[PDB]
Parts: structure tokens; sequence; C-alpha cells
């Protein structure tokens, strides 16, 4: 208008994702005023940033739009070249004259804003409001389950129009090992009929998917302990995807009473694509023979995943006619306190400029071709408890029960080789204010054997790469032990070297070869060629820094960024492993829980540079109760205990653990 | 701030008061001369490609500037400008020329 | 069971054992009893002198009949009532009817008229002879006591610890201990687990769906006994806290901590209406002992936890968060700033040094079960005289940091000329009108004028501030200096 | 057969040729300098 007025325009930059790069260190900086600032940078994979920004400009409500906020993504690192991820140069002036003033949970589109059809290279999550004189907006909603569709969820200065999608079509065979959920009400009133009393009240179980704002459902099991569905429900969504992860909230029907979750889990995409790239401008070291990280054979792709069993997780086995207390756990709430359920399905992704949803009835060549990837073998559990302090308000006798998926639950089971609980012991009170298991020189041991699919080819991959981070990790202490000894950068210079023989003597650490399973997939091909590649990519990193000299914290940045990498390298989406969950009962009731992996105290046959950290190592841990966020003032307890796993065929390794 | 050590030795006598000052804590106003001399090497500031320096102080509460009193569109310009500025202290006594 | 032999006889394993040492390495110890009283739903409260309980609601003697362990002292002379506690002004706890259960869970400090039982705890002190601690291994050498028998009328049930004229049975309960074979070693659990779950036989009486893998229990229980473990030295420096939160609405705290361990638990000394409390206190830890082989053991020590707590008319109810530290092998450990954290929120730091000095002289232990134990010998080496220099006592049995962990002290003078405050900004052009010059560090204080209008005058007519106080003449035990 | 460079790891066919007139092009590689 005609009427200039002082507008305060706020936007927050909040975080960013499926960004390009490795460890990206972006800043968010605008100045105004006459006046020099700098903003705080952030680095990560996924970097935060939560920082609010804002300019007061006396402009009219139709000149205010010729003046935005230059809001830009520079990424600046110590060890390899800057990039910008991307700018915003929108007007604001829209947003002013839209009702409020203002946009609310929206991502801007990362790119160059003159660049047509340059495709997104990650997503910014930022907000918006204009005050005016006379205007407020200090009210905003950031909440992630509302952003999460990727139409109208963001802004997009770059490629106004050319946004590219994705169909992503998920195989979905089966599922077994299922809770009971069915309304327990039938177990009385089948009984008016002369039938007997279970405790398989059986659920009517279906396929749902739920991601990027848009849900599918399709055919509707009744009754049924062991579903089979072979569908393929395909749901659209954008192919550089404003989601970080991908949520599985499955709502099974139920005849007797409203539907509900048996359980839920999340997949990252992270892990599964790579709509940024797979390969990186970020050769760390003195060698740079591909003018890129390293050699990558793929160089970028769209989301897939192989035919997999997934675990799901959530409130308690047991079975109960009464609302649970801890039905959150089953709604994709913090984390799960039981396993309830093993899942197998596959994705296949096309890449197209349109959004559709569609179901497909599978051939029985999806399904036979999956069924011959079903292999069963039995792993080796063993576990000591050593000790058992800081305990508060014990009324009775004290037990714990651990089991592995499905497998060692007291209450699932009327015979079992061996005990997944302990005997009942009073705790001994230690004079100021706590009390403590009166163990003496008697360690609880249990052992306990899974069966679950031989995934051991991928596995050592993972203790590799950790085995690789933990020693590399080392050498980020023993710089900083001789800072504080007012040490000189030669001193330094010297500690890097001897780190570097270390870094370099692992990359001669031999990588599995993944091809030779007879489930592996295409994804399997990215995996291995992506582990080689990146194998490679460290032992470039190695040797050089030793050539070469430089001050602590140019060490300190190569070593972080190679550990974060390391550390990264060693995911795995396809888990098909349960985890192992131990509770702290008194008498038969639940106090506290801890969940543990079993990949840090695995062990393999093929080198102690396979092995878990904790493998035959004492570690100290600590459970937690029911929704527990934090210790608080109290803690259930401090217990010391060693833990080992591996293969039965590691048996005769064990001893050197034990 | 000055920080030093002791002898534990109750027999030594105190150390002191290391520094001193004029009590003019107070508005201790002072005339302020600016002798502007010249300026080069300045960069355009907007799309006509050339620049027309002046000088403006932010002295405490008060502007003061000459923008009318310049040479357009010159390269390295010559000033020889004074300017008589009052100033209260410590009130004042942050000039941003 | 398979890949396994018997590592002995059988001996008897009662359901429970409540023979412990509870004062191993402790030189203080706060005990508790829990006096109970009941009423009929209709009437008043009554006493019966047989109404003494345990925190697990089982029988135990009165207060009064309580006599002092051999190598202590009381520091009470008699019971108080305990008022610590989250307990009424009459030091009781109440609770609704207890049910057929006869085992009562809820209770609050209050009473209501529906309250038909009431628990009131009594608090005594006592404090260990600062000389030995022999009389701690003269009557706990056995593992547990007694022959693990119990009398009933009939066998299977109605049970009980004392014999009665009409017990015509008696049971005790027996347990068997294996070992697994040398051909697998350990690993022969291994042999055992997904094996035994096919494995069994009933052609008699003894007729379970477990028989054979396990007997009684539903699941075999496994175990790592040592008959051994490997001892060290504790003591514990603790020299002044920094930066401590306040628990009290008057902003002050009285601040205690406790060295919290896997088995023991000690109090320091109170610091009262500080928020940077000195100590300078050492505790002395005896008996410490890590079970495994001393190789890998001595690389692998616990973790040590130290809770404070600050001090109150209702007991230390406001605990201030957990320090974690650790002990060297140093013979006067170096003191260092640790963080104290409540909830996952850092309330402040400690300095202090630990030391964990190992002991050749292993810890004895026996192994369950009929067997000759692997630790027939014992290795005599100096228990505690090859131990470094002791700290000087401030009072009896209380002692200080030795002046050679200690930093030597000197006095400091700090001269402080405030000239005047810049950058005010407009704290609501009111508030930062009249700042004032104050100085705090390490609860020590320096106060001044304070001038109505710095606005107009951001000099102040006094730019005097001085403080002198002791400081550490080493920088790692001398904290940043603050104002 | 001609690939194109394109983004996220794909190598697409840009395009191809079908020659039948190849006989057409034949000549002596070595009435020249070799």
């Amino acid at each position: 208008s005609d009427k200039p007025q002082d507008f305060q325009i706020r936007v927050q930059v909040i975080e960013g994702r499926q960004l390009p790069g490795v460890n990206i260190k972006p800043v968010v900086k605008v100045t105004a005023a006459g006046q020099t600032k700098r903003t705080r940078i952030h680095k990560g994979n996924s970097p935060l940033f939560n920082e609010t920004l804002f300019f007061n400009l006396f402009d009219s409500p139709g000149e205010l739009f010729d003046e935005p906020i230059f809001i830009t993504v520079v990424d600046s690192r110590s060890l390899r070249t800057d990039a910008l991820l991307g700018e915003f140069r929108m007007d604001v002036g829209t947003i002013y004259r839209e009702p409020r003033h203002a946009y609310l949970r929206k991502w801007l589109l990362l790119s160059d804003p003159d660049d047509f059809s340059a495709g997104a290279r990650g997503y910014l999550k930022t907000s918006l409001c204009v005050l005016g004189p006379g205007d407020e907006a200090p009210l905003e909603r950031k909440d992630p389950s509302e952003d999460k569709e990727d139409i109208e969820s963001n802004l997009l200065r770059p490629t106004g129009v050319a946004l590219r999608g994705a169909h992503f079509c998920l195989k979905v065979f089966r599922a077994e090992d299922l809770p009971q959920m069915d309304d327990a009400v039938m177990d009385n009133v089948k009984q008016i009929f002369g039938f007997e009393s279970n405790k398989k009240n059986l659920v009517d179980p279906f396929v749902e998917v739920s991601f990027a704002g848009k849900m599918l459902c399709s055919k509707i099991l009744e009754k049924t302990a062991n579903p089979q569905w072979n569908q393929n429900i395909t749901l659209p969504a954008m192919f550089p995807s404003m989601c970080e992860k991908m949520r599985i909230r499955i709502i099974d029907w139920d005849r007797l009473t409203h539907n509900d979750i048996v359980a839920t889990t999340y997949l990252s995409m992270s892990k599964i694509s790579a709509p940024g790239g797979e390969i990186e401008e970020e050769p760390a070291g003195a060698v740079k023979p591909s003018k890129a990280s390293d050699l990558d054979d793929y160089l970028g792709f769209l989301p897939t995943f192989g035919p997999c069993y997934i675990n799901l997780y959530g409130s308690p086995r047991e079975f109960t006619g009464f609302p649970d207390p801890y039905t959150e756990l089953n709604t994709g709430k913090g984390e799960g306190v039981a396993y309830r359920g093993r899942l197998l399905l596959s994705l296949e992704t096309k890449l197209v400029e349109h959004s559709e949803q569609k179901v497909e009835d599978l051939p029985a060549d999806d399904i036979l071709r999956v069924e011959k990837y079903l292999r069963r073998r039995k792993y080796s559990l063993f576990a000591a408890f050593y000790s058992a302090t800081m305990l508060q308000d014990v009324d009775d006798a004290i037990q714990f029960e651990v089991s592995i998926g499905n497998y060692g639950n007291k209450f699932d089971m009327t015979c079992l080789p061996l005990a997944s609980t302990t005997q009942y012991s009073r705790a001994v009170f230690d004079g100021c204010h706590y009390y403590y298991l009166p163990w003496g020189n008697v360690k609880p041991v249990v052992v306990l054997s899974s069966y679950w699919e031989d995934i051991s080819h991928r596995i050592e991959t993972q203790n590799q790469l950790l085995g690789i981070a933990d020693r590399l990790e080392a050498g980020l202490e023993q710089v900083h032990l001789a800072l504080k000894a007012q040490c000189s950068t030669e001193d330094v210079d010297s500690l890097v070297a001897q780190l570097t023989d270390e870094l370099i003597a692992g990359c001669s650490q031999p990588l599995g070869d993944i091809h030779e399973t007879p489930s592996a997939t295409h994804l399997d091909q990215y995996l291995y060629q992506l582990r080689t590649h990146h194998l490679s990519q460290i032992t470039e990193a190695a040797l050089a820094l030793k050539l070469g000299h430089s001050e602590l914290p140019a060490a300190l940045e190569q070593a972080e960024d190679w550990l974060l990498r390391l550390r990264a390298l060693a995911e795995e989406p396809q888990n098909s492993l349960p985890d192992i969950v131990i509770w702290m009962l008194q008498g038969d009731k639940r106090v506290a829980y801890q969940r543990v992996p079993a990949h840090q105290v695995l062990f393999s046959r093929r080198g102690a540079n396979y092995c878990g950290k904790n493998c035959g190592k004492l570690q100290t841990i600590f459970l937690k109760y029911p929704m527990e966020k934090v210790p608080g003032a109290r803690m259930p307890v401090q217990i010391r205990v060693k833990l080992w796993f591996g293969l039965s065929v590691d048996e005769k390794e064990f001893n050197q653990f034990a | 701030f000055k920080i030093y050590p002791l002898p534990e030795d109750p027999a030594i006598p105190m150390p002191p008061r290391q520094f001193h000052q004029l009590a003019a804590q107070g508005p201790q106003e002072c005339l302020v001369r600016i002798y502007i001399v010249r300026a080069f090497g300045l960069q355009p500031k907007d799309p006509n490609g050339k620049c027309d320096p002046y000088i403006k102080i932010s002295i405490g509460k008060k502007s003061v500037s000459d923008q009318d009193n310049y040479i357009p569109c010159t390269l390295e310009p010559v000033f020889g400008k004074m300017f008589e500025l009052t100033c209260t202290l410590p009130l004042e006594k942050d000039l941003k020329i | 069971s398979a890949g396994w032999t018997w590592a002995g006889d059988w001996f008897v394993c009662p359901e429970k054992t409540l023979l412990h040492d509870m004062d191993a390495g402790h030189l203080s110890f706060v005990e508790e009893v829990f006096e109970n009283q009941t009423r009929l739903p209709g009437g008043q409260w009554i006493y019966m002198s047989d109404n003494y309980t345990d925190v697990n609601g089982e029988k135990v003697l009165p207060k009064d009949d309580i006599e002092c362990p051999l190598g202590w002292k009381w520091e009470d002379e008699e019971w108080s009532t305990d008022l610590n506690r989250a307990v009424d002004e009459q030091g009781w706890e109440y609770s609704i009817t207890i049910p057929p259960e006869r085992k009562p869970k809820h209770w609050v400090p209050a009473e209501k008229m529906y309250y038909t039982h009431r628990r009131r705890r009594w608090v005594r002190l006592r404090r260990r002879d600062l000389s030995q601690m022999e009389a701690l291994k003269r009557h706990r050498q056995a593992e547990a006591e007694g022959e693990g028998w119990e009398y009933a009328s009939l066998f299977g049930w109605k049970f009980h610890l004392e014999y009665r004229k009409t017990d015509a049975f008696r049971r005790r309960r027996w347990r068997r201990r294996m070992e697994p074979l040398e051909k697998t070693g350990p690993a022969a659990v291994f042999a055992l687990e997904g094996a035994l779950g096919g494995v069994m036989d009933d052609k008699s009486e003894d007729s379970m769906s477990v028989s054979t893998l396990s007997f009684g229990v539903n699941r075999p229980t496994i175990s790592c006994i040592f008959d051994y473990g490997n001892r060290y030295h504790l003591r514990c420096y603790m020299y002044q806290a920094r930066d401590l939160a306040a628990m009290d609405k008057d902003s002050f705290s009285d601040p205690y901590a406790i060295v919290s361990f896997l088995h023991q638990s000690q109090k320091t000394v109170v610091v009262k209406n500080t928020l940077n409390p000195t100590w300078d206190q050492t505790l002395i830890f005896y008996e410490i002992e890590i079970f495994g082989e001393p190789a890998t053991v001595a690389e692998q020590p616990p973790s040590i936890v130290v809770e404070l707590y600050d001090h109150d008319t209702y007991g230390a109810d406001e605990f201030m968060g957990r320090c974690i530290c650790q002990p060297s092998l140093e013979r006067m450990p170096r003191l260092a700033w640790f963080p104290l954290t409540r909830g996952s929120q850092p309330s402040g730091e400690l300095l202090a040094s630990f030391e964990l000095i190992q002991r050749e002289k292993p810890a004895i232990h026996h192994i369950p079960g009929f067997e000759v134990q692997e630790t027939s010998r014992i290795l005599d080496e100096s228990e505690d005289t090859d131990l470094p220099y002791p700290p000087p006592q401030r009072e009896a049995n209380i002692y200080m940091v030795p002046q050679n962990i200690k930093p030597a002290l000197q006095r400091t003078a700090i001269e402080i000329l405030a000239w005047g405050l810049r950058n005010m900004k407009s704290y609501q052009l009111a508030n930062i009108s009249s700042p004032s010059l104050v100085v705090e560090c390490g609860g020590q204080t320096v106060q001044s004028c304070v001038i109505r209008n710095l606005r107009k005058n951001p000099n102040f007519d006094i730019c005097t501030l001085f403080m002198e106080v002791m400081l550490p003449r080493e920088e790692l035990y001398c904290p940043p200096i603050t104002v | 057969k001609v690939i194109d460079n394109r983004q996220f790891g794909r190598r697409p066919v840009v395009g191809q040729c079908t020659i039948r007139s190849l006989e057409s092009f034949l000549c002596d590689p070595y009435s020249a300098e070799s």
C-alpha cells in the first residue's frame, strides 16, 4: 500500500534434511542496518540450527515485497573445499498479504534460485512471520507430523514448480510371532455357546502404510495368527524427500473393539537411499585421484530395500482385557519394551513427476524368490552379572528377566534348556540412602540361543567399520591428554603419526563378499561397492595425514569427520536381528528396563577386529523406569555385566572371553 | 585487577594500593576536533557506479553529519574538513565515525 | 548335562541368606528401625512390642535390644525419632487397612480415619574405632549359616523358622552346582542351550516338564563364582565444591556428600550455609575388592558415584545431583574438578581426587558346593602397611586432605579498581541505573556502596573492591577466580 | 550406443545409430602415409 510501516520480519532457521555431502558444516547468516554479525556454524550429516534472526524494515505492505531476508546455506570446512548448498531469494510480500501474515512448519528448497529444474539439494525447515505495528504473530507451530507431506509443505524459489517424486512400491508378504491384541471379551462371550476359553484371541491383521502425509490400506484378514498377504501397496513421495525417516505404523483391525496397533518401527531413509548422490567431493588426505572423496560405482540412487525381516516393538507381550497404560509404545512414541512380531517386506521405487496411489497383487515369482531367502541359524548369547547397587524403595526380593526377541520370555514358555532369570534375593542397605544386592562372589549368568537368518556376511563389516572408528576415536583422547600437558605441535604431529600407523593398518582389514548370498539384492550390490568405495576412501585418508604436519584443531577435525563416517558406514538398514531387552522385577512386577544391541559384544572367527568393542568386556549399565526420560533424583539400579555374542560355531572361541 | 601472593607470616605489613585515580567521575565534557584529510580506493555503493562519500558521526545520543558538503564522483577525494563537536564523558565517549 | 560335569556334591542352599558383612570397609553407618502400630477401623492406635519389622516386613527385635558390634562405638546412646524422612510430625507414616496379603504398599506422612496401620522410623548413628576391622573377618567367614531346616506340622506347607511341638516335619533346600568340561571350557554352556530343551525323561515319581535339565526351578540358573577377589585400598579426597545450586528457599545450601559404591556408602561432613563449601576432608575405605583375573581387572575399574544432598530440617530431601569420578594408583592423587548431575542436569562441580591402590593380597571367598576351594593358598602381602602417608585429623576420627595432596597455600590479595560500568544497555531504563559492585569467590564476598544514578554517571563514587583469601599455589587445585 | 551424463547415478542412452551403408566407407588404409 501507500502506508510504510515498521515491519519486523522474523525467520527461523531450524534444521536441514536429505542434503548432499558428508559431515556438512553449513552456516546461515544475514547482515543488516550497517552492522556486522556472525551466526553459529552447525556441523553434522543432518545439521541443526534452531536459530531465529529478524530485521526491521520500514516499508509499505506492497514495498516489503522487494526486501526479502537473504538466507543462504554455506558449507565451510577446513579439510576440504567449501560449497553453497542452496539459498533462498523469494519475496516476503506474499506472506504478509496472506492471512496470519506468516507461514509455519514449512521448508525451503535448497538450490540455485535461477537454475531451472535443478532439483532439490535437500530442504531447510523454517518459520516466517511478518509483524507490522498493528500486527502480531509470536505463535508458531513446528509439529513434525504435519510437515511430512512433500506437497505445499515448502517454499520453492528454485525449481518453482519443477519437483520430482517417486512411487514406493511396498511388497508385503507375511508376519510372524505376533502378540495377541484381540479384545479379550470374546473369551467370555464364546463360552456362552459352549466354546472353550483360551489365550489365543486372534486379531484381524492388515497391511497399512502412512508416510509423507498419505496413507494406504488394502485387504483385511480376520481372526488370523500368522497372516499372509502377498500384497503390493504403492505410496507416492518426493524422491528428495522432506522426511529423513519413514515410520511404520500399522493399525490392526479388531472385529470386537476399536482398531489399534500391535507394534511400530522406523526405517531411516538415509540408510537405503542417496538422493543427494552417494559420492561427496571430500577426499580427506593428500590424495584426490578421482576428484572426489573416492571412486564410486553408483554415485546416487533411489530408495530401495530387498526382502528382509522387520523387528517390531511395543508394550509387554502379556495378553489382557484391560487398557494398556503404555499404549504409546505401540503408537511410534519412544521405544517399545518388548518384542511384538516379525514382518517381512521389500521395496521397489520408480522415479516419476507425478504422485499416484495404487495396490497390486504380487505374482508367484515374487513369493518364491523371497521364500528361498528364508534361512535360520543358531546363535549364542552369554551374559554375566557382576554387581548391582544403588537400589531404592525395595519392598520385595528382586529378579531380572532378559530375552531376545520372542525367545527366553518365561511367560511364553513351559520348558527351556536354560534360565533367562535368576534366584530372587533381598536388597541390603548401604548405611546411608541406598540398597544393594548381596551377590558376594556369585555372579549370575544367562545364556540363550535365538534362531534367525544368517547375515554374518554384513555383520563383520559393521564391526570392522566400528572397530576402525574405535581405534580412531582413541586418537582424539591421546592428543587431548598431550594438550593438557602443554605439549608442542610437533608432539601432536608425533601422536598423529602414531595414530596414522594404526589407521592405515586397520585399512588392511579385508571386506566381506556379500554377493555370494542367494538373498543378496541390488541393494547389496550397492552395499558392497559402496563399502569398497569407502574402504578405499579411508585408506586414502590414512598415511597422508602422517606425511603432512598440522596444528591440533586440524587433526581433531580429521578424526571427528572420519569417525562420523566410520560409524555411519557401520549402519545396516537390513536388521533381521531382534534386540535384547532386560527387565528388573520386584516379584513378578516390572520396575525398570534397558535395550541392548548384540553387535557390540558380537564375536567372529574372522578376527578380533571383526568383534564388537564390548565383546568379553566388563560393562556398566543402568536401567530406566517405564516411560523414563532421565535418571532424575533416583535411578532404578546400577549393574556391572559382561557379555558375549556370536554364532554357535563360535562356541570354541567364547572361552577366551570367559 | 591486581592479584598477588602474600607471606603467611602475620608480622608482615600489608601492601599499599597499587593504583589511584582522579575522581573525575562526573560529566567531564570535552571538545572533540575531528580532522578529515582524504579518502581513496573507495567502492561504488549503488547501481550508478559512483560514490559520493561523507562523514556521519554517532556521538553518544546525538548524530552529526555533513551530507551536502562533498565532491561528486571522485576516485580519491580530498576533504580537509574539521568538525567542532561537543561530547559529555563517559556518556558520549562512544564516537562512531 | 551335555558338555558338563558336577562341580561338587550337594550343599544346603537356604531360600534366602541373612548373613552379611554390612560393615565391610565402613567407618560410619546409620541404622534404622521400623516401629509399626495398628488399630481397629472404628478404634484408636495401640502399640505392640513385637510389631517391629524390617523393610521386607520381616520380624525384627525392638530398637532397644540392639547392642554395639565389635570394633564400633555408638554416637547416639539412644534411638531418636527419625524426622529426616517423609513422615508426619510424630514421625509416623500411615496406611489403609491391610488386606489378607499382609503386605502394606501405600504409606503417607498423614493420618486419616481410614488408616489403621502406621510406621515410625528410629534413627541411631554409629562410628568405627580408628584402629582395626579385624572384627569383621572373625564373624563373617561363613557365606551362610544354619542347617536350612524349617519346621511344619506337615511337610510342604505351614513352615516356621522356629520349632513347635506340633512340627512333625522339617524341610531344607539343597542345591547342586555344575562345572563345564575342560574339553569345551566355559563355552560348554552353549552345549546346553538349544540342547537340553529336548532332554527330559520321567519314569518315576519325579515328574516335571523341566526335569533333568533342572529340578524344582522351571529353568536352571547359571553363574560365575570366584573363590577370591582383587583387593584395593581406597581414599577419597574432598577439597572444595564450587557453584552449587541452592535447594533452600533462602538461596543457600547445607551440602553433604555420600560416596556411593557397589556395597558401600559413607557420609562426608556437612558444610553449612554455602554454595561453595570447603571440606578439605579425606575418607578412608578398606577392603575394596573387584572380582575377576587381576590381569584385566586392574584395567577395568568401577565408576564411583558421589551423591550430594542439601541438608534441611526434614532431612536432605533435596538431592543436589551425582558426580562420576575415577581413582588412580597415584599415592598422592591430584585434585581435579568433576561435574555433579541430577536428572541429566549438571548443578556444579567438585574438586577432589581418589586412589585405588592395588593390593597384592586377594580377598578370600568360598564357592558354594561341596568342593575343595581353588584358592587354597593366601598371598600374605602387606594389607595396608605399604600405603602412602595417611591424612591428619581435624577432629576425632575426622580426616583432612594431606598437605601432600592439598595445594601449598598463599595469602592472595585481589585489588580491583572499579572505575565504572559500560555497555549497560537499557534494562527497563531503571534497574541498570544503580548497579552494585560485589565480588564473590569461594563463599567469600566484597560489598560496596550503591549510586542511585549511574546513567548520567557510569563511574562509581567509590571504586574500591578488595578481597583477601587463602588460595592454592597450584593452578590445577586453584579454581578460576570468580567475580 | 551413446550414453548421457545423467544425475543420481543413472546412465541412460541418449541415442544410437544403425548403419547399413558401412560398405560405402571402405577405403585403403595404407595408400596414405602408412
